[PDB]
């Protein structure tokens, strides 16, 4: 956020351009930069595009969904946000997105596969194509966002493709490409917290045992802003994670009390809060819905990843290398699960869980 | 060449091709004012990335059209009177002195008046 | 006609001792309704933090000497109280009220154009 | 008279905060002050008096 | 009381007839209202319908007095008088204001001939560079001073947003008296060309853009490389340099253990012949206003036609209303007023002091002696500054409690301000030392000053010229129209420029650049804002915090300053090229 | 006279702490305007070339009938001001 | 509706009783430029009008030139 995201009013890109900034940093100001955010209509793109457009950075947002892009225009002043209809199977549209940008941010990536795109097409084929198209267009900075457990030799088809995608981005764009490895991100409408906030979660006895180091999505969006506007971060890999380690079983049980579903001794068990299932059934059901359901459900690869915990690459850089302190999930967990609290609505008295109260609740959850 | 597209000149040095979208106007190649931004530089923007340049508004340059009008000549007089050739729908009426041996344009229309006795010198 | 709920008639206080009592009574009302503010406006902070915020605003005007300024400050503090309790303020305005808050060096400001 | 005609703050919707927030004022086109063309001369004169004769002070008579 | 032909600075005319009660020439109602209507219609009988296309539109005296004192119901060829005045004589109301200025004040092609645009009440004569570009209601008016000459003429700067549109004189009956030179008004277009907007770092024979964090770091790696010793750090101040930056640079070099500070001038004698020890030795002690009461003026090595055009017109004005006799010593020149030439060296000046000139100056009630700014750059400065000073001290009328008869006339604004803050080294031991680190604080007169091949040269300024070419690191600065600066004229009056527009690009205030560079070089100055900067000014000279105030020197102290002092070519080769702002002007090129 | 009327005016603190006003007689009235911002006074809009600004006092020009009124009002608001002598 | 040519746009709105194919020689507009086929509103297409500043930057930066130091 801040009031002006730059250390100076003059910035010479590594491509040779000199970009001046005007204004004090409001909506009417400009930074002189043109950025392209691939995957801007997604969960993280809306955070990133909003932070760039609010300070006057011209953002090119290539879209495939016409309805999802409309809310992005509100973030910036007139002419700041620009849309290009595109497809990763179309090369002319990809070049048009990066033709004028000085920064290219790649947020395109899926944990699923569909009738049209496999995990290899998106996490590798798209990332490689975008990196090469960026280089031929003279883009000074490339930022590629992989996952937290990226590994070219992983048993998970998502972790493997994310790890290989890191390699191909550097092999095309060159050694100066920056790589970000966010942990599971929590925010409003967060894919990480949405599965924990769902009631009828089938096979949670297997799925919810994975441990992670969740990180605030606003900080990940803030960190990417720091990286793009500081050329000392080129060629670097950043592992953005929170200080504390949680298992999805803990958060699932901590959320239950905040939602007050446990007010009744019978209701959570009757409503389907716990849905134990043998892993072969979880495999078959995930496999079956992969060719019957039209919406991306819990697939086979996510079942495998439920066993693999998050491993922090120690050779990579952290939030402290960017001069930022990670946020604590304890200080943000309530306000992001607040919409899901059942009665609330100033009935008698709200139970606002402070940061101290969340940690007290965590011990009670872990007490048998 | 990029020089006839980004510099202001009295007359174009080459033939204006009206299908060339880099020209300042469909009938003129170079800008007709010193502070006028060249049309080639204007269209090199993020907002023109996926737009059709042919359909953008391109009015004809008035500087080229006004000077294709023939010089008006006055017989047996030294003052030319012009009022926009429209009366109440033209411009304010002005009187143009013709003492000098040159064609003096109107302050509003740009029509260049002259004396008939000075015709040969001006045509040279 | 009748006044709205929690409305006080405007009066110009001419006694500093009487003014001090009126300020202390109003300060108590802010503290008592602090839990109500958290309920109505759905704040993400405990009522204990709300009471702390109230004290800071009262501590800002602790050392105001002039009596005419005291009456205008008191009158404006009463209007704000009537606004909060009756839920006239929209929730966005109260949320931003708690969003409020190290200065850079000379060179740091010089590099970015200063202020 | 000392309050500026555009105020000090403006509102907008913040996508991260999911709500409308106030921010310090910035204008894409600043207000232009054509008022500086105030006449260097005065237009209206001193006017004409219309006070009723019943309310004007009497004048002393000349010397006998 | 309406008028078209009345102006107290000119002779009396009765060819407009708008002042009827002609009250202008005459010494000391419905008919008068009808008379004003009748006269107004006569002027509008032949006037062309040009108001939409006429530059006087919103500021026309004929329009305003047709509205105020007229009814609401009712072909001359143009000429060329230069590329500065656009002439449309159809609109002339035949008021003869141009004739009175061009023949009585101007004395004419002139350095003041552009002032006729102000006097012409209608659009007959208008500024040509300004033509068609703005309307008077669009413009923001800013009251500042001129820095194109040492006079400090009070000008009015009309800006339309970022751009500066035109420069107009503003009233001051102590310096300029409603007049400015053609340089003072037609050089404003140089502020839009060749501007320093980005820090440039020299890498070989090229310059590339740079950030402020790098350009102040390359100097540090350049200052710690050449490693200048005590008096090897040379700091140079140019013509257009503000006072707040001279003091900041003076203290920066001192904290690096140096005193080798100077100007861009080429005075052979390192301590200037007038000396900066006493204020009265180098200022117009008689003040510009008291030139009116002059009896005998001795011009010594000065050319008021080019050194100070506005003040030159004051001399001609007195020459007409009285029997003033002015005796000039030095190189001959074309003059707007009668001058008795004596000689072209100092032998004549000494011989003139032994002739009829000295006898008149002895018995003159209010004598005057004017020494040129180029005299100090000539070899016989010691001869002149001792010949005149001995004459000043030996006689009584020149130094009296009520009158001070010694005045030094400079040409560059930064001179007197630099002298008052003691920004001139008083030793040839310091001056002759070789330089390793050179800081060009807006100095472009370096065709004569040594620049070692290995010396680290930094140019800070607001224009790109020869001085910026020699630099190793270029720091962009702000012109006078863009900074709230302080300038002291030749008479010792402190005047502060008011900021009208922001500097272009990423340029900064000139003194804030030096203070920021200090923190990078371990010589961190104590300054944090302009108020703290101006408090330091009072610690170098107590009078500098007294705007628009001349602090007259005490009679007794000024006597010692006069005592201790014991071919005159014109310094200006080209009038249109004096400062960097004039050189970039396209209009001045047309004048050339 | 000495009341800190800026405490109950509602104006932001920058008028007292940062901005500087000017009192001047331009030719029969006394006016009060504010010195421009060093940065942010103007900057060209990249879209249509409009003159942008973050100075909310740029168009405000108070008028007074006497020199005493201008000085008294500025002090009453706690303004940092300098008088431009005529 | 934007597909209707401006000549007949006025006639359809009962602006005039003379259709633009019955105009008198004097009342017919005289143009000094070629007249192409009528183009309707181009919004939602790639031909939509893109605004821009038609003026140059108000100040030109100094083009750096290097000279040898004597
Ligand atoms: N907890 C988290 O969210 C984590 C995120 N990541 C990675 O961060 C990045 C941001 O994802 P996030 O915003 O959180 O959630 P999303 O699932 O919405 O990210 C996917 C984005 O990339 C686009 N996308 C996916 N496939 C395609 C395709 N074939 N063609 C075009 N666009 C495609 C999507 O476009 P559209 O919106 O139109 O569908 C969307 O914008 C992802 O790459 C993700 O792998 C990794 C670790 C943790
Ligand atoms: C009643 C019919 C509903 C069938 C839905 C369906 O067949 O859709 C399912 C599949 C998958 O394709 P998807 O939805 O893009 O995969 C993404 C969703 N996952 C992740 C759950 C797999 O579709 C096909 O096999 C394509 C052919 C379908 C044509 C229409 C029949
Ligand atoms: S001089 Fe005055 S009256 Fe004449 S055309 Fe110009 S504005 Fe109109
Ligand atoms: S040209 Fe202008 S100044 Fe000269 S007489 Fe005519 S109106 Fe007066
Ligand atoms: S002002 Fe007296 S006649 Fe012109
Ligand atoms: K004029
Ligand atoms: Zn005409």
């Amino acid at each position: 956020v801040s009031t002006f995201p730059l250390k100076s009013d003059i910035n010479i890109t590594k491509s040779g351009k000199t970009l001046l900034s005007v204004g004090q940093g409001g909506r009417s100001s400009r930074t002189g930069f043109t950025a392209t955010v691939f995957g801007g209509t997604g969960f993280l793109g809306r955070v990133v595009v909003s932070k760039l457009a609010k300070h006057g950075t011209n953002v090119v947002v290539p879209f495939r969904n016409d309805r999802a892009r409309r809310q992005l225009k509100v973030n910036g002043d007139l002419g700041v946000v620009n849309f290009v209809e595109f497809d990763i199977r179309n090369l002319k549209s990809i070049e048009d997105s990066v033709k004028y940008s000085d920064i290219v941010i790649n947020l395109i990536g899926t944990e699923h596969f569909s009738k049209n795109f496999s995990i290899e097409d998106v996490n590798i084929g798209a990332a490689e194509r975008i990196a090469k198209a960026a280089k031929e267009a003279g883009v000074s900075r490339l930022i590629h966002v992989s996952s937290y457990n990226a590994n070219p030799s992983s048993s998970s088809d998502f972790y493997a493709t994310k790890g290989i995608g890191e390699q191909v981005v550097r092999d095309n764009f060159g050694p100066d490409a920056t790589i970000v490895r966010p942990a599971p991100m929590y925010f409003r409408n967060s894919p990480f917290l949405n599965e924990l906030l769902q009631i009828k979660a089938l096979g949670g006895n297997v799925i919810f045992k994975k441990e992670v180091y969740p990180v605030h999505a606003l900080q990940v969006g803030e960190a990417i802003e720091r990286i793009a506007f500081d050329d000392a971060t080129a060629g670097q890999t950043y592992e953005l994670f929170g200080k504390e380690r949680y298992s999805k079983k803990e958060l699932r049980e901590m959320i239950k009390h905040i939602i007050h579903i446990g007010q009744r001794g019978y209701y959570p068990y009757s409503a389907g809060f716990y849905l134990p299932a043998p892993e072969p059934f979880l495999y078959a059901f995930a496999l079956i819905r992969q060719y019957i359901s039209s919406q991306p459900r819990f697939n086979v690869d996510q079942l495998k990843r439920s066993h693999i915990n998050q491993e922090i690459d120690q050779s990579a850089k952290t939030f402290t290398d960017l001069g930022m302190v990670p946020d604590e999930l304890s200080e943000y967990l309530y306000r992001y699960v607040k919409p899901h609290i059942s009665y609330t609505s100033q009935t008698q008295n709200r139970t606002v869980y402070s940061k101290e109260d969340i940690e007290k609740l965590r011990d009670y959850v872990n007490t048998p | 060449s990029t020089k006839e597209l980004t510099t202001a000149r009295i007359k174009d040095i080459s033939k204006p091709d009206e299908n060339n979208l880099q020209q300042q106007a469909p009938n003129r190649i170079s800008p007709w004012s010193k502070s006028q931004k060249p049309r080639a530089e204007a269209q090199d923007n993020v907002r023109f990335a996926v737009k059709d340049l042919a359909k953008q508004p391109r009015p004809y340059a008035a500087i080229d059209l006004i000077y294709k009008q023939p010089i008006r000549y006055i017989e047996h007089d030294n003052v030319a009177v012009c009022d926009g050739n429209g009366g109440a729908q033209g411009h304010p009426k002005v009187y143009i002195n013709l003492d000098q041996n040159k064609a003096i344009p109107c302050g509003y229309c740009g029509l260049r008046f002259a004396q008939a006795a000075f015709k040969e010198d001006i045509e040279s | 006609t009748n006044p709205t709920a929690f409305a006080q008639t405007t009066r110009y206080v001419k006694d500093s001792t009487e003014m001090r009592t009126l300020v202390l009574n109003l300060y108590r009302r802010y503290l008592r309704h602090s839990r109500g503010f958290v309920n109505n406006y759905n704040l993400d902070i405990p009522a204990s933090q709300v009471r702390t915020k109230i004290r800071q605003e009262f501590e800002r005007q602790r050392f105001v000497k002039d009596l005419p300024l005291k009456n205008v400050l008191y009158m404006k503090a009463q209007m704000e109280f009537q606004e909060l309790v009756n839920f006239w303020k929209q929730q966005c305005h109260v949320m931003q009220y708690f969003e409020s808050i190290k200065g850079d060096s000379f060179v740091q400001k010089f590099l970015k154009g200063a202020q | 008279k000392d309050f500026p005609t555009t105020g000090y703050t403006e509102v907008r919707y913040d996508a991260e905060k999911r709500r409308v927030v106030y921010e310090p004022l910035e204008l894409t086109q600043a207000w232009r002050n054509f008022t500086v063309g105030s006449s260097v001369w005065e237009q209206v004169g001193d006017g004409k008096d219309f006070t009723p004769e019943s309310f004007k002070l009497p004048t002393p008579a000349p010397d006998p | 009381i309406p008028r078209y032909c009345y102006h107290e600075k000119l002779a009396v005319a009765g060819n407009c007839r708008m002042c009827l009660v002609a009250s202008c020439a005459m010494p000391v109602t419905p008919k008068i209202k009808k008379a004003r209507e009748g006269v107004t219609e006569m002027l509008l009988e032949n006037h062309p319908l040009d108001c939409p296309v006429c530059d006087q539109g919103g500021e026309c005296d004929l329009q305003e007095q047709s509205l105020r004192y007229g009814s609401d119901r009712g072909a001359v060829e143009n000429k060329a008088i230069g590329p500065l005045i656009k002439t449309s004589m159809n609109r002339c109301i035949h008021c003869t204001r141009c004739v009175r200025f061009l023949n009585d004040v101007a004395g004419a092609n002139s350095e003041l001939s552009a002032n006729v645009i102000d006097l012409c009440p209608v659009g007959a004569l208008t500024s040509k560079p300004y033509a068609f570009r703005a309307r008077p209601w669009e413009l923001k008016r800013t009251e500042t001073i001129d820095v194109h000459d040492a006079l400090g003429s009070n000008v009015r700067v009309d800006t339309r947003g970022i751009e500066v549109m035109r420069v107009l004189p503003r009233l001051n009956d102590e310096i300029n008296e409603e007049w400015i030179s053609d340089k003072t008004r037609f050089a404003c277009d140089g502020l839009k060309t060749q501007r320093l907007t980005k820090p440039l770092i020299r890498q070989g024979n090229t310059f590339v853009d740079a950030t402020w964090e790098e350009a102040l770091a390359t100097i540090a790696e350049g200052f710690q490389k050449v490693q200048p010793k005590e008096n090897e750090i040379k700091a140079i101040v140019g013509s257009l340099t503000d006072l707040e930056s001279i003091v900041a640079l003076k203290d920066l070099v001192n904290k690096l253990g140096s005193e080798n500070v100077s100007t861009d001038g080429d005075a052979t004698t390192v301590p200037p012949a007038h000396g900066a020890d006493f204020r009265s030795n180098y200022i117009f002690n008689s003040t510009i206003d008291n030139i009116e009461e002059a009896d005998q003026i001795l011009l010594v090595g000065t050319n008021p036609r080019h050194e100070a055009a506005v003040l030159n017109a004051r001399i001609r004005k007195v020459w007409l209303r009285s029997d003033l006799e002015v005796h000039h010593v030095g190189e001959e020149f074309d003059s707007t007023f009668e001058l008795n030439h004596l000689g072209s060296d100092v032998n004549a000046l000494a011989k003139a002091l032994t002739g009829e000139v000295g006898k008149k100056l002895s018995e003159a009630s209010k004598p005057l002696i004017i020494i040129g700014s180029g005299v100090t750059e000539t070899q016989d400065a010691e001869a002149v500054y001792a010949t005149v000073a001995k004459f000043v001290t030996s006689n009584a009328n020149i130094v009296t409690p009520e009158w001070n008869g010694f005045n030094l006339l400079h040409r560059e604004a930064s001179r007197v301000g630099a002298l008052d803050v003691g920004f001139t080294t008083q030793s040839p031991e310091v001056a002759n030392t070789k330089a390793k680190f050179i800081y060009l604080l807006g100095a472009d007169e370096i065709v004569n000053k040594d620049i070692p091949k290995d010396a680290f040269v930094v140019y800070q300024g607001h224009h790109g010229d020869l001085g910026a070419s020699f630099a190793d690191v270029i720091l962009p600065g702000s012109a006078y129209t863009e900074k709230t600066a302080t300038y002291v004229n030749t008479e010792g009056r402190v005047q502060s420029t008011r900021a009208a527009t922001n500097p272009p690009g990423v340029a900064r205030e000139d003194w804030m650049i030096i203070r920021a560079l200090s923190e990078y070089l371990g010589a961190t100055l104590p300054y944090d804002n302009l108020y703290e900067m101006r408090s330091r000014l009072a610690d170098v000279a107590p009078h500098l915090l007294r705007h628009e105030v001349v602090e007259p020197v005490s009679e007794g102290i000024a006597k010692v300053g006069f005592q201790s002092l014991v071919l005159l070519k014109n310094p200006i080769e080209n009038f249109y090229f004096t400062d960097v702002i004039s050189k970039s002007s396209p209009t001045m090129a047309k004048c050339v | 006279t000495d009341l800190a009327k800026e405490l109950v005016s509602g104006a932001p603190k920058e008028l007292i702490t940062e901005r500087v006003a000017r009192i001047y007689q331009e030719t029969e009235t006394w006016k009060i305007d504010w010195d421009i911002l060093n940065k942010g006074n103007r900057w060209e809009n990249d879209l249509m070339g409009y003159q942008s600004s973050s100075d909310y006092m740029q168009g405000t020009i108070l008028k007074f009938d006497t020199r005493e009124g201008a000085i008294r009002f500025a002090k009453g608001q706690g303004w940092d001001y300098y008088i431009q002598e005529p | 509706m934007s597909e209707v040519e401006p000549g007949w746009h006025y006639w359809l709105a009962y602006g005039t009783d003379v259709p633009p194919n019955q105009l008198k020689p004097e009342e017919k507009s005289v143009r000094a430029y070629p007249v192409k086929k009528h183009v309707p509103n181009l919004t939602y297409t790639d031909g939509a009008y893109v605004p821009y500043n038609t003026a140059r930057p108000k100040c030109a930066t100094w083009d750096p030139k290097v000279t040898e130091r004597p």
